């Protein structure tokens, strides 16, 4: 496996893990207490 | 509606700590897949002849 | 006497005959569709390989 797709796989799943953080304390944010 | 809201944030979790538990295992392996898998440095090389030892 | 390496580069650099006694290449023969080679060693696994027909 060449290191372009080892690339591409890192950045995709930084950018996976890191975009559902966000949504999910937006949903805990907004519909709950504190 | 409490169910609702947490199976909701039970399932989001789960996929959370699917995503996060692979993006390190993806980010350490560039000196594995560029070259070949042997170990590193001058340190590392006596805990190598000790558990060769134990093992058998 | 010994090994002396600067003698091997003059051999290598005047070049005329195989009629040396000493092994540089050697190379196998495989059956016929052949798909994943490696050649590795008992300490790593050596890089300087490469396939024919």
């Amino acid at each position: 496996i060449s290191d372009e797709q080892l690339n591409s796989l890192a950045i995709t799943f930084g950018i996976v893990m890191m975009t559902l953080i966000v949504i999910y304390h937006a949903v805990d944010s907004t519909m709950s207490p504190k | 509606r409490s169910c609702v809201l947490s199976v909701f944030q039970t399932i989001l979790k789960l996929v959370i700590f699917v995503a996060i538990f692979g993006a390190a295992i993806s980010s350490r392996l560039f000196a594995v897949i560029k070259f070949e898998s042997i170990i590193h440095e001058f340190d590392p090389w006596f805990n190598y002849r000790a558990t060769k030892y134990l093992v058998n | 006497k010994g090994f002396s390496r600067l003698e091997l580069m003059k051999q290598i650099q005047t070049q005329n005959m195989r009629q040396t006694h000493f092994v540089t290449v050697l190379d196998m023969l495989l059956p016929e569709g052949a798909t994943d080679h490696y050649f590795t060693d008992l300490v790593g696994l050596v890089s300087t390989s490469h396939a024919e027909r």
